[PDB]
């Protein structure tokens, strides 16, 4: 009951899957080949963490997850890496050719190929499921699987599963990070096509993550690897009220009733603390009040901008580990006298607060400390627009030209979809606008 | 199992061909007999990009080799790795093209091209997904120039979905066999910018300068060239055959215009990171004779190979973009991307390879068309085409194209953003 | 749909150009047995 599948879609998906999975084993002490000592009902239950695991007969905890991709050689690495006996092989599926950094071909030309084959192994997932909740949908906006296959996917989803929520993780595109020159194209498509298909969509900008290691792991240059980790501890603690309950457990989807005040209104931005050193962590114990401080500063947040310039219309704390509600409200008295947190006028100002009280993990040998507390914040901020305003700017440099427009024209695509696209994300920034608007 | 086809056509064609082989045999650790015997996996993760499996756990080159004449593939086949090669594989006439474009492109090439299709087509089929071609050929001769494009024009109509990519080396009276090579060079030319998705154009007049004034040779063979060609040649392949690219990827973030598809390449040396990027990009290390300060850059794909500080690599690639950018286009965001491979080539520590779509390649054009226009405005040599059956008017045609190709490389380096 | 039917008038544009180069270099050799 309540189950949720995952669906990681192209290199940036299914790496971040990689961690992600990884992680939830080690948080609920699954070992490589799937079998967990503690669970004491062999082949089924309705614990927490069975939102996410199912279980065999011979006691293997299998997670509710696909891997797609239309290259093979990500996914291989997960066919023969560490936790290969986690994953039926039907649950990892792979194409022979990629997109080739192109949307139209992850949309049309190479994914409508393998699109009923994908669709096929999610049913078989939600077939297992006494009450299936919804889907966390996990991509690039910059790749032409993560882009192209990933809206394909979407639209199939709302037909087959109706209004069934769907969540996305989305890997923003930033320059350091390796990226095609034609990753704003693919953005701006893929956003526009997965808009009305998507309940709620974290984003989570590489530059931001990259800044993050860069400054608080203190490594020169973060790898994917590096990047991901820390990655996968933001999604693990949105995901942790499915997987984990408690007194304190606040579930995802009241917080969802908050986050999303109109149906496009649906990105909150994401801010994680306290990612710290193994040298730093070391006799520096951080208290309650100084990780929810670190929430409110930007440098923590998952997406570049300023929520200073814009208004506040939700504001949500997902707390882990050795916290109790009186800490919590004092910390807020504080940051509430100090900060500039300004609210809509048509919104109420307080903070929604959950505590879940199983500590956080890291992946042994790796580079985020251990520590005995961390927080999540959920905003709903207009400043998120600053991402689409830098994206769209991007397009229209190159759109102008028709720089690129030729390759998307040669798999079948048309101008006019692109300045649909276009017009869409258009409207999206006046929307971001006009909920910011006092009201009259 | 991303396939790649190689066809090396014409004398040039099957020269560098054949060094390219050689070096990048050594790269991956398989000796002449085909067998490897290199010393780390990085090697064979992705030798199936060039390489076929055979029996007795043997490394065969999926390559071709084509010329109308058994001269140059008779030395192929008793030089070095010779016998590596698939002896099936060789596709040779007898008559020869003297030079004449049109004899390969119309008569000579035209009756030995279907046998090179169907050693293409087998090639093909046993490839588990093939990307497409790379061709090798010069443009001043008549095989690889000629029946070089016939080639490519017929393997598209079988495969109009994969990728073309040449290596194309462009003529030069500083190393110039004939004095017909400018009408070879343009009808070449003419051809390629309709059937090919990437060309690198491979310029004798750069190899040569390069081999006089920086190697300081005072009478540069073509084994002196050719060795610039080779690392050349093994520096734009790195990315497609180690374990970030594929033909595809490289056109569709490297072309912006479908027509506007010839490179630059560049490397270095010819030793620190910065020194490196700074020669990488100075107009004495490109393997085309034009300056990149006299044109600007639509895009830029940099291999940096050796073991060395990527964050310094990062910071130094930022550098020479912040402190040039007036010479890169403002319409085409974060156009400059950056590639770290840990294997260095054969015999350096590191080494820097540098491929850019640069409007300055019109000088190139430019340069060709000068020659061409100097013997066509007083009718020079054209019996030697039309006596093949040709007329004037695709001398007139193939002139104008790639006129158009400069006039357009001018359009969009004189556009802005605002 | 839409997509299917472009893609493909791309490629059959992109082989009836190829086609008639296939015809032109019938008439450039047709063109020598005319002056031989
Ligand atoms: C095969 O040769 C190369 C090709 C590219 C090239 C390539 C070339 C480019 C470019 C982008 C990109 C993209 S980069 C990307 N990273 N994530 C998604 N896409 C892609 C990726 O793979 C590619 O092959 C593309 O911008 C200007 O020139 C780049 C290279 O090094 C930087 C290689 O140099 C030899
Ligand atoms: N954070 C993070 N970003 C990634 C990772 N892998 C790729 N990216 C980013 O994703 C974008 C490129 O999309 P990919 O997921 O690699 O491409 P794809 O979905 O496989 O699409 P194609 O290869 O074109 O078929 C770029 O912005 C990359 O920086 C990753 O493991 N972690
Ligand atoms: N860089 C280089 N150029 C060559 C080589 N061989 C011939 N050329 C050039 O190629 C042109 C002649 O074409 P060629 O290949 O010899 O004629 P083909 O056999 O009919 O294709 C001239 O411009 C030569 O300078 C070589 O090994 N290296
Ligand atoms: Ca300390
Ligand atoms: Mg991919
Ligand atoms: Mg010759
Ligand atoms: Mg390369
Ligand atoms: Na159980």
């Amino acid at each position: 009951m309540r189950e949720c599948i995952s669906i990681h879609v192209g290199q940036a998906g299914v790496q971040i899957g990689n961690a992600c999975w990884e992680l939830y084993c080690l948080e609920h002490g699954i070992q490589p080949d799937g079998q967990m000592p503690s669970d004491k009902t062999i082949g089924g239950g309705d614990d927490s963490f069975n939102t996410f695991f199912s279980e065999t007969g011979a006691g293997k905890h299998v997670p509710r997850a696909v891997f797609v991709d239309l290259e093979p050689t990500v996914i291989d690495e997960v066919r023969t890496g560490t936790y290969r006996q986690l994953f039926h092989p039907e649950q990892l599926i792979t194409g022979k050719e990629d997109a080739a950094n192109n949307y139209a071909r992850g949309h049309y030309t190479i994914g409508k190929e393998i699109i009923d084959l994908v669709l096929d192994r999610i049913r078989k997932l939600a077939d297992q499921c006494t009450g299936l909740q919804g889907f966390l949908v996990f991509h690039s906006f910059g790749g032409g699987t993560g882009s192209g296959f990933t809206s394909l996917l979407m639209e199939r989803l709302s037909v087959d599963y109706g209004k069934k929520s769907k969540l996305e993780f989305s890997i923003y595109p930033a320059p350091q990070v390796s990226t095609a020159v034609v990753e704003p194209y693919n953005s701006i498509l893929t956003t526009h096509t997965t808009l009305e298909h998507s309940d709620c969509a974290f984003m989570v900008d590489n530059e931001a993550i990259y800044d993050i290691c860069r400054r608080n792991l203190d490594i020169e240059r973060p790898t994917y690897t590096n990047l991901n980790r820390l990655i996968s501890q933001i999604v693990s603690s949105i995901t942790a009220s499915l997987r984990f309950d408690g007194a304190l457990n606040v579930d995802l989807t009241e917080f969802q009733t908050n986050l999303v005040p109109y149906p496009r209104i649906h990105f909150p931005l994401a801010t994680y603390a306290p990612v710290i050193s193994a040298e730093k962590a070391y006799h520096e114990q951080l208290s309650v009040a100084e990780i929810t401080n670190a929430c409110f500063e930007p440098a923590n947040q998952m997406v570049k901008c300023d929520p200073r310039h814009g208004k506040y219309m939700a504001c949500c704390l997902l707390y882990r580990g050795d916290v109790v509600p009186k800490d919590v409200n004092a910390a807020i008295a504080t940051i509430k006298t100090k900060r500039s947190i300004q609210f809509v006028d048509w919104c109420p100002t307080g903070f929604k607060v959950g505590i879940n009280y199983q500590p956080p993990t890291v992946v042994p040998g790796g580079d985020l400390a251990k520590v005995q507390r961390a927080v999540c914040m959920l905003s709903n901020t207009t400043a998120i627009a600053e991402a689409w305003a830098r994206l769209d700017h991007k397009f229209d440099l190159m759109y102008a030209k028709r720089a690129f427009v030729h390759w998307y024209v040669g798999e079948g695509m048309e101008e006019g979809e692109f300045s649909e696209a276009r017009e869409d994300m258009a409207a999206l920034e006046k929307d971001y606008e006009e909920v910011g608007v006092d009201s009259v | 199992m991303r396939e790649i086809v190689h066809i090396q056509a014409g004398q040039c064609g099957n020269q560098i061909g054949a060094k390219f082989w050689e070096v990048i045999s050594d790269e991956h650790g398989i000796d002449p007999t085909g067998s490897y015997h290199g010393d780390s996996d990085l090697q064979l993760e992705r030798i199936n990009v060039y390489y076929n499996e055979a029996t007795g756990n043997k490394y065969v080159p999926r390559a071709i080799l084509v010329d109308l004449e058994p001269g140059t593939m008779d030395s192929v086949r008793s030089g070095p790795f010779g016998q590596i090669f698939r002896p099936d594989n060789f596709v040779f006439g007898q008559s020869g093209a003297g030079n004449n474009w049109a004899k390969g492109h119309y008569t000579e090439g035209a009756e030995l091209v279907d046998s090179v299709l169907d050693v293409v087509r087998k090639e093909s089929e046993s490839c588990d997904c093939l990307q497409g071609f790379q061709l090798t050929h010069s443009l001043g001769g008549g095989t690889g120039s000629g029946m070089g494009t016939l080639l490519i024009s017929k393997i598209r109509e079988e495969y109009p979905d994969r990728i073309m990519n040449t290596f194309s080396v462009m003529p030069s009276p500083k190393v110039s066999d004939t004095v017909v090579e400018p009408y070879n060079a343009t009808l070449s030319v003419h051809q390629l910018v309709e059937n090919t998705d990437e060309t690198y154009c491979i310029d004798n007049e750069a190899l040569y300068d390069i081999c006089f004034r920086t190697l300081k040779l005072t009478t540069p063979t073509y084994g002196d060239l050719n060795h610039l060609v080779s690392a050349t040649m093994s520096g734009v392949t790195t990315c497609l055959r180690f374990p970030l690219a594929d033909l595809r990827k490289l056109a569709v973030n490297m072309v912006p215009f479908p027509r506007l598809h010839f490179f630059m390449p560049g490397f270095a040396p010819l030793l620190t990171v910065p020194e490196l990027t700074q020669q990488m990009f100075d107009s004495k290390n490109m393997m085309a004779a034009c300056d990149p300060r006299h044109g600007r850059y639509l895009t830029v794909a940099a291999i940096f190979r050796g073991r060395m500080s990527m964050k310094e690599v990062d910071e130094q690639m930022l550098n020479v973009q912040n402190k040039n950018s007036s010479y890169f286009v403002e319409w085409i965001p974060n156009n400059v991307k950056t590639a770290v491979c840990d294997i260095p080539p054969r015999g350096l520590k590191m080494s820097a390879t540098f491929i850019g779509n640069s409007t300055a390649i019109q000088e190139l054009f430019k340069r060709i068309s000068e020659q061409f226009t100097a013997m066509f405005r007083r009718k020079a040599f054209l019996h030697w085409y039309t006596g093949e059956g040709m007329d004037e008017m695709e001398f007139t045609e193939a002139e104008s194209n790639m006129n158009d190709l400069v006039s357009e490389y001018q359009q969009y380096q004189d556009a802005t953003a605002d | 749909e839409s997509n299917k039917e472009n893609r493909e008038a791309h490629l059959a544009a992109m082989l009836e150009r190829l086609q008639e180069k296939d015809k032109h270099a019938e008439e450039v050799r047709k063109n020598k047995e005319l002056k031989e």
